[PDB]
This record gives C-alpha cells, structure tokens and sequence, in this order.
C-alpha cells in the first residue's frame, strides 16, 4: 500500500565523513563587489555562518583565475 | 568586459576574519592563469599573498586554479594535466618554505566528467597527486537557464549524480588509491542557479539527496555553491535572509553524524522514496552515543509511511519534518519545521529547532514532496558508540 518497510545495515560504518562534511563556498566574483568588506561584516550573516560550523569556507570560482593580489591597494 | 580585477590586503583580512569569527576554515583559490613564457605557472603574485598571510599568522588552506578543463575556452590557453601537476608541486614547495604550520593543498577543482572520461584529472593525479591532501571536483545537475520544477523533482535527474561520482572515484582509485575525494563546488544548476527554483523549498531534494549519496559513496566533504552571494542557489541572499536550503543545512549539521550507515526500502524501488542513515551527531546535546539519524525524501505525490526494522521499531523517535510555508507551495522561499515557520529570532539568534516526539512503534509519516530527519533515540547501536 503506502506503508514501506525499511532495512538497516548498522554492523559497522560504510564510510566516515569529515565533521566538516557539509561545507560551503563564497564565489570569487564576490570580491569584485565594492561592498565586499561591508557585506561580510553583517552580524546576521556571521550568525548564520556560525550555525554551519565546523565547515570549510572555500573562496573560489571562475574569477579565481582572473584575480590578482595588489599589496599596495587601499 | 575584462574579467581581471585586483583585491587588497583588507579584502583578505575581512574574508579571514569572517571565516575565523564564524568557526569556519578558509580555503583560498590561487590564480593558475599567471604563466611564464615557458608555459609554467608564474608564482610571483601568489608568493606576495602567501608572505602576507604568513606574516599575519593566518591559518589558510590553498587551491590553485578553478575548472582547468575550461581554460582553453575561457582564457584561450590550454594547460594539460601533467603541467598543472608540476605547478601544484611548485606551490607545495612554496607552502613548505612558508611559516604556515601544516597548510593543506587541494586540487584540481575540475568540472564533472559528464558523458566523457576524466582524462585531465587522471594525468593531473599521476603528475601532482602526491602533493594534494584531497581531490576536488565540481558538480551541477542541470543548466540553470532551462531547468524546470519537474526536473528538480525527478528521480532520474537525481540519479545522474551516481554515475558522475563513480567516474571520478574510478579515476582516483586507479592513480591515488585511498586519496580523499571532495566536491569542491556544487549545487543544483549552473549558470547561477535556476531563477525562482534554486532558492526554493523544491531545491532541497537535490541538496539533501546529494549529501546522502555523497556520504554513502565515499565523498568526504561537499562544498555548497554558495553560502552567500547573488546566485539563485545561495543559502543566504544579499538581504541576509536564509533560504530553505539554509535551514535544511542547519538541521543536517545538527543531526547527522560522521559515521555513514545504510538504509533501503524492502519493496520495489521506484527511487522516489530515498533513505539515508548515519549515526546521530554526537555534538548534539539532545542525543547520546548509539542514536541513529535517518533522513528521507518522498518524491511521490502521496504520503508514504516508513516502518522501522526491529529492534528500532518501538524506539522513541524525534521527527524533524520540513514542509514549505505559504501559498507558493514547493516554490516557497519559507519553510516550516513540524508546522512552525523557521525564522531568526533576531540578527544574532537562531531559532530553536525543536523535535516532535512520535509515539513509539508508529510508522513514520512522510507527506508528498517532503523530506525529514528522524532521530532514533536509545538505538544503542554499537557501531555508533
Ligand atoms: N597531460
């Protein structure tokens, strides 16, 4: 009918994932937004990000290969 | 328009501070398209950045290049896998010479194999696999420009991910057996996501199913494109409002542990009822070693009732059922947990994520087009202890 029986395998784990299994990105293009410093300062955004700790934050994307570090830039 | 732009020390600082103050570990992709006249990676710019970050005491992991499989189309230059591997070895040496204590290096962040074979991934791993700490690849199910709600609910679409995973893992097994494999950038639909789709409750089936299958098939880390940004697949929009996939991810983080088990349906498998099983996240103060977290997707257009196998039947179960809130149905940008809309309490306070205790021995009700977590309490599973 609409009742489904489940089989479980619990003898030993098939795999171990990282404690950071569910991780997140910020696209490299965001660093071209002139508001970048202000946006990442948002208290709301920090609160939401902390909810996902532990996690990796990967900063990358297509613009990864079109961004240059300028150590003289203000 | 020219894609090339610059970024400052202040930009590096705010990104590092954002990661550090949120309890996240930053991975920074370096520019692989700075090349010498001899076809090698020119490390001059990266050296400046490494020196700066090391001077500041920043603990940062590194990547080099993004989707090198498309360099020929995006930049008019072809870098083969052997050469990319040599470039990664050069970067590895720079990291060893730095004052970074155990900086990790990940790569090559290649696009998914598709129908073809990951020839570039294989040559890269032969040449440079010894210096990377995990293999990164990317995946999207669909083109954001043409995806429809039907596609987001389609188990055939969901199943296409299985073959992509198998192809990557086979390449890694044949060149660097037991090297860790990570999804380094992944979401529902490419090209910025599907408008009015990738930011809705309906996006959750692809996201939860991808996590379930990744865990079950040996992917160690899955990096969601994006936490925050302008793309329709963002977890948080630029008004700083969380989308339904944010709350799905928060519940996953709180409930699902590191030990991957297995669950399956006894009957015929139409692939619309999809079930996954881990030990419960031990960091959750509500639960204890031995508890199990079942999570499940129901893509049928009618309610299904799950019966737990003995002895887990007649255990106390905590339900975390997610359903769309409001008149938009599956296309809603708001989501309810056990009938209560999820919203921040204020700008610095996440809401309580309260379980609904079920009557012991009751079958688990999963409405049409919904997904849920079920924590099986006092399961006393030795593999979880
Ligand atoms: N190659």
């Amino acid at each position: 009918q609409d009742v489904v029986d489940l089989d479980f395998f619990t003898q030993e784990p098939l795999h171990l994932v990282s404690p950071s299994f569910l991780s997140v990105t910020i696209d490299a293009n965001l660093a071209t937004d002139p508001r970048f410093l202000i946006l990442l300062g948002s208290p709301k955004l920090r609160t939401l990000a902390r909810g996902l700790s532990p996690a990796y934050l990967r900063f990358g994307g297509t613009k990864t290969d079109f961004l240059i570090f300028d150590p003289k830039k203000e | 328009k020219f894609k090339n732009s610059t970024y400052s020390r202040s930009s590096v600082d705010v990104l590092y501070t954002f990661a550090k103050c949120s309890g996240l570990d930053l991975i920074f992709g370096l520019n692989a398209l700075l090349r010498t006249s001899d076809g090698q990676w020119n490390s001059s710019n990266a050296q400046l950045l490494l020196d700066y970050c090391a001077s500041k005491g920043y603990n940062i992991d590194w990547e080099l290049g993004n989707e090198p499989n498309s360099f020929r189309k995006k930049a008019g230059i072809f870098i083969n896998g052997s050469q990319l591997g040599k470039d990664f070895i050069h970067l590895h040496k720079l990291l060893r010479k730095s004052t970074f204590k155990n900086a990790k290096l990940y790569g090559p962040d290649v696009g998914q194999p598709r129908g073809k074979t990951a020839k570039m991934l294989k040559s890269f791993l032969k040449a440079g696999g010894e210096v990377i700490d995990a293999v990164t690849w990317h995946h999207y199910y669909l083109n954001g420009r043409t995806a429809t709600l039907e596609d987001f609910l389609n188990p055939d679409v969901l199943d296409t991910f299985i073959s992509q995973v198998q192809k990557v893992l086979q390449v890694v097994e044949s060149t660097r057996p037991g090297k860790k494999v990570w999804l380094g950038e992944t979401s529902s639909a490419y090209g910025g996501g599907a408008p009015g789709l990738s930011d809705t409750f309906a996006a959750g089936f692809m996201w939860l199913d991808k996590l379930g299958l990744s865990a079950r098939m040996g992917i160690e880390v899955v990096m969601r494109q994006v936490f925050f940004g302008a793309g329709n697949y963002h977890l948080v929009d630029e008004n700083f409002d969380p989308l339904p996939d944010y709350w799905l991810s928060l519940l996953f983080k709180k409930l699902v542990g590191t030990k991957v088990l297995m669950a399956s349906v006894q009957g015929q498998d139409r692939r619309k009822l999809r079930v996954y099983l881990h030990c419960t996240n031990t960091d959750n103060p509500r639960y204890k070693e031995g508890d199990l977290t079942l999570y499940a997707i129901n893509l049928h257009n009618v309610t299904k009732y799950l019966r737990l196998p003995y002895p887990f039947s007649n255990k106390q179960v905590d339900q975390y059922l997610l359903r769309p809130h409001g008149p938009d149905g599956l296309l809603s940008k708001s989501v309810q947990l056990n009938g209560q809309t999820l919203k921040m309490v204020d700008d610095q306070t996440l809401p309580p994520l309260k379980p609904k205790p079920l009557r012991p021995g009751s079958s688990l009700g999963l409405p049409a087009f919904s997904y849920a977590f079920f924590v099986i309490r006092n399961a006393k599973v030795p593999a979880c202890i």
